[PDB]
């Protein structure tokens, strides 16, 4: 009963850490979806071949006062924008760009305080399953690198700050939560065994089949 | 109290980022998994001989049988417990076995001799019950559950193993588990082979699960570093 | 006694009992846009096309065959890949060993569908030299390939090239090879892609393994080998139409 | 979770700023749109001829017809994409099609031949599959799927290709394009006018569209700057 | 084909066909005085008692068993001998043989009651350690045992230690085991003695003698004995009640 897979593949897995602040260099964040860089889902996910499901996206978005020694600070309370780029839109060169405002992209905005924000997204390849493994060709001439199908694009994520909130400097970081939906998947296949090393590819070091005994009779 | 508050595992409705927008309906693709007890119930090769530099070879799945000097003697022998276990902890069922905290059924057991079809002998297949020790000679394991084993009619001995159960919580690694049994094999007679023929053959293993088989508490997998 | 199965010219002997291994228990049927996606079937494709047999000695390792590379040089299937674009097709491997009564070993005859091999080097993939192989067989290794600034394939044998371990490979359509029992081994593939249609030139449909678990043994004076042949037959095979609706 | 938030894909119900107000009742207008697919099948005409200043001009429509050295010669040629093609990006149909990032179906093509009532001719308009590359020759295009084209009978010939699909993701723009056929027309014969006839005329086509034509993923048009 | 015949624990793979000999046309049933003389059934008894193989070599005169001495040692047989005092039973030998066809050999299997031995000397009679054998068999001889003043037991295989023509022995439920045609014996004994119930430690019921009138012959390099096994049941053996009227 435990082991259907909407019990196996639908736990709020943790898949993105980052900060963006108010001031300085870094300004906003961005995340291409891809559920591989996670390892513990990533091996959950590789038990079958073909999988399709829907995505339930949850952002904890936390802010610190950074230190500084500005004086007479009384901060107001911030505003965050969540911008959703789906598959082949605009995405954001810089912070204060003109692509915030498009109207295509599904932005939620959020005022600290509240309960965390969430947007679910259907499934969006224009195929019938996402591949997990692939064994061709991204581009039919030499140039397309291997094992990499341009159907499982699920998309971009932006975060920013709407306003300034006071006149001293304040980081915020947002974590994103994956919990697959409606899951089905077809094709089984082993497990990983060896140790992961890139996210793009299935690459590995060759590793022993089992861990060792004293004997064959121990 | 127990609103405004995010829990990682709740079931809620969700309001769609992009809504109006027609998914592709499904297609027919062959086999559909519905349970991971399916999965389970695939037989695996064992690796027995998992001894030494034997893992990193081909040759950790093959276990060896020699004719000469076994008038008597033990060929193999491993605990019951799949799940923690490092003969059985890599296979299929060790891996779907290594996600939950609680699991009891029953073990099947597929031993296939791999020698000439002109090899001719017996092996003493003995199962200890959960609480008593592996057998110290052939006639200890005569007296209890066996299964007298003729590879020149049958090629291949199948085993049904019950009362098997999660011995531990969290992950351990023990040879000679209490609460689990032993299954062991004995030369009962030497291989028989006539001229221009190789005596010395193999034997292989493969573990699968039964229709009376549970698995509760789901947790993390320990085999990711 | 034996059997004839006649598929067009072709014509190959079989075992009374044959076993046969259906692969999902779906047999490879024909596909159930109107105008703006029309299909043609073709139907002489579906004949026996017999491969070059390859030798298993003491120290072998293992061998693989793309199936849609495979026959991508053999008669019709050879030439429609090149002139048609879009294909969907099914398969019925043979794989047929023969050796005597005083031979001993065992095979493990495997279709795994979308076998994303891995590389030497982590930081690139594998060349499609060193990945694809036509009209010949690709070997195995038994040591690890050397990593270095290369593409060559990870092609150690326990792990398969795929990076799992290669005693839980039976979750594929499978078959196992007894030299004191069974001589050979039937696989029939269904077609298994997330598309209707794919493009034949740039993805693979199926893989096939052939890896021997026991090693060959023989005493002084047999055959030092035993050749292993292998026959693949396109089944319900159709291609986009290039007609004007 | 997922409360107390502003989405911009969303559909609530708003308080309405000024109720008791009652709105003027509708009437009938003439032509009444209820989906875009209706528009996207009008005929447009396609400026076969953007070379050079033809497009800031109106001669960039007109195709050239010459009968002197057209033994066997092209007369135009273009790739079938609609959208992200210049020849077909800014008709009806291609500004349709640029706000969806997916869609499939079949064009349909008429070509007009706008000469005297006293030319006579043939062409050779055939049709390359997707993954074939455009014909060398007129033998190569008539071993194919041709239509042999006579003006003295026929004026007008209409075409209709299917296997029309998006090709690229977001907006590229490309000459031969690899999953996408060519169109194609060759002289079969010569224009043959008599005397105080004019022998040089003009060709125009016109781009539609088919009942079998799907648009999803609405997105922002590429050409305002 | 082979069987598979699970009594209690045990298991024992077998021909399709095995060519039972029922000892005399007798299955071996239960018994048919009141308070008088309480009788007590055992069951869990019953199971399949393997013992040790023996070497069968070209220069292997014969071997013998006794039947109630044999068990008496192994699971509850050896241990209800040593509780209870009277008790019948009835056996099932299943002497089985395994060679090669380029073996040759034939086998003589008989179950001999009241096998009364000789003994060397003439004046005294054999000592029971030279008659009984427990767990482990006891082999015959080719020459005669030297007369003097000691109690072994005559063990010429001819004579067969009972001083009778060993060619004579088939009178008695036995079952020949030619190496090209027969690989295996069958023999169910029913409980034969003068008594319903008789004292198992001070009296044998049945003998097992298994002797090769034909020498083992092979050709260099093919394995230099043949391991013959025996596996003996007891069946519907019952023992006297311990409780009180």
């Amino acid at each position: 009963s435990e082991s259907t897979i909407e019990n196996f593949l639908c736990r709020s897995a943790c898949v993105y850490f980052t900060e963006y602040e108010n001031s300085g260099a870094k300004r906003y964040a961005e995340w291409v979806l891809t559920p591989r860089q996670a390892a513990q889902l990533r091996r959950k996910l590789e038990f079958f071949t073909y999988v399709r499901f829907d995505l339930e996206l949850t952002f904890v978005i936390t802010s610190t006062q950074q230190p500084s020694t500005t004086q007479n600070q009384d901060a107001q309370i911030l505003t965050h924008q969540i911008m959703y780029v789906p598959p082949g839109g605009p995405v954001p060169d810089k912070v204060d760009s003109y692509v915030w405002q498009t109207s295509t992209n599904p932005s939620v905005f959020w005022t600290e305080g509240n309960a965390p924000p969430r947007m679910s997204i259907p499934f969006l390849s224009i195929g019938n399953a996402y591949s997990n493994f692939y064994d061709g060709w991204s581009e039919f001439s030499r140039n397309g690198v291997y094992g990499i199908n341009t159907l499982n694009n699920m998309g971009t994520l932006y975060a920013r700050h709407v306003n300034a909130g006071s006149t001293g400097p304040i980081k915020s970081t947002i974590r994103i939560y994956f919990k697959p939906k409606h899951v089905k998947a077809w094709i089984p296949r082993p497990p990983r065994l060896c140790q992961y090393e890139k996210a793009k590819n299935v690459n590995f070091q060759p590793s022993g089949v089992t861990t060792t005994r004293q004997s064959i009779t121990t | 109290p127990g609103s405004c508050q995010f829990l990682t595992s709740d079931d809620f409705q969700s309001p769609s980022a992009m809504p109006q927008y027609d998914v592709t309906p499904e297609m027919r693709i062959p086999g559909e998994v519905k349970n991971l007890m399916e999965i389970a119930e695939v037989d695996s090769v064992v690796p027995v001989q998992n001894v030494g530099e034997k893992v990193n070879s081909m040759e950790a799945y093959q276990i060896p049988v020699r004719s000469n000097e076994g008038s008597g003697t033990q060929v193999f022998g491993f605990p019951l417990q799949p799940g923690y276990s490092s003969v059985f902890s890599r296979t299929l069922l060790g891996e779907i076995l290594n996600y939950y905290t609680h699991w009891s059924g029953s073990i099947k057991l597929t031993f296939m001799f791999c020698g000439s079809a002109m090899a001719t002998g017996k092996f003493l297949l003995a199962y200890s019950p959960p609480g008593a020790g592996a057998p110290t000679k052939r006639v200890d394991a005569m007296l209890g559950t066996h299964v007298v084993w003729d590879v020149g009619l049958q090629s291949s001995c199948v085993l049904c193993i019950p009362w098997i159960s999660q011995t531990h919580y969290r992950y351990v690694t023990s040879d000679e588990y209490t609460a689990g049994g032993f299954i062991t094999c004995w030369y009962q007679t030497n291989i028989v082979v006539p001229a221009d023929a190789q005596s010395s053959c193999y034997i292989m293993c493969f573990v699968s699960a039964c229709n009376d088989f549970s698995v509760r508490l789901l947790k993390d997998t320990p085999f990711i570093s | 006694r034996a059997r004839s199965i006649t598929l067009g010219n072709s014509t190959i002997t079989t075992q009374e009992c044959a076993n046969v291994v259906v692969g999902y228990g779906v047999w490879p049927d024909y596909l159930k846009t109107a105008e703006d996606q029309p299909t043609q079937p073709d139907v002489a494709t579906c004949r026996f096309y017999t491969l070059d047999s390859v030798q298993w000695q003491k120290t072998s390792p293992g061998w693989w065959w793309k199936l849609p590379d495979a026959l991508s040089n053999l008669g019709l299937f050879g030439q429609n890949m090149q002139y048609h674009y879009l294909g969907r097709t099914g398969y019925t491997v043979h794989v047929q060993c023969n050796a005597s009564k005083f031979h001993q070993g065992c095979l493990l005859v495997v279709c795994v569908p979308e076998a994303e091999m891995g590389c030497a080097t982590l930081d690139n993939t594998p060349s499609s030299a060193e990945l694809l192989g036509g009209d010949s067989a690709k070997e195995f290794a038994d040591k690890p390939v050397a990593s270095g600034s290369n593409k060559l394939v990870q092609r150690v044998v326990y792990n398969a090239g795929m990076g799992v371990g290669v005693g839980n490979l039976t979750i594929f359509p499978h078959q196992w090879i007894n030299l004191r029992t069974n001589n050979s081994a039937t696989i029939v593939m269904p077609y298994t892609n997330s598309v209707p249609m794919d493009n034949m030139f740039r993805h693979n449909n199926v893989t096939l393994m052939v890896i021997p678990f026991v090693p060959l043994d023989y005493c002084p004076g047999s055959t030092t080998y035993v050749p292993i042949t292998v026959t693949i037959a396109p089944m319900c095979a159709e291609y986009n139409g290039l007609r004007l609706a």
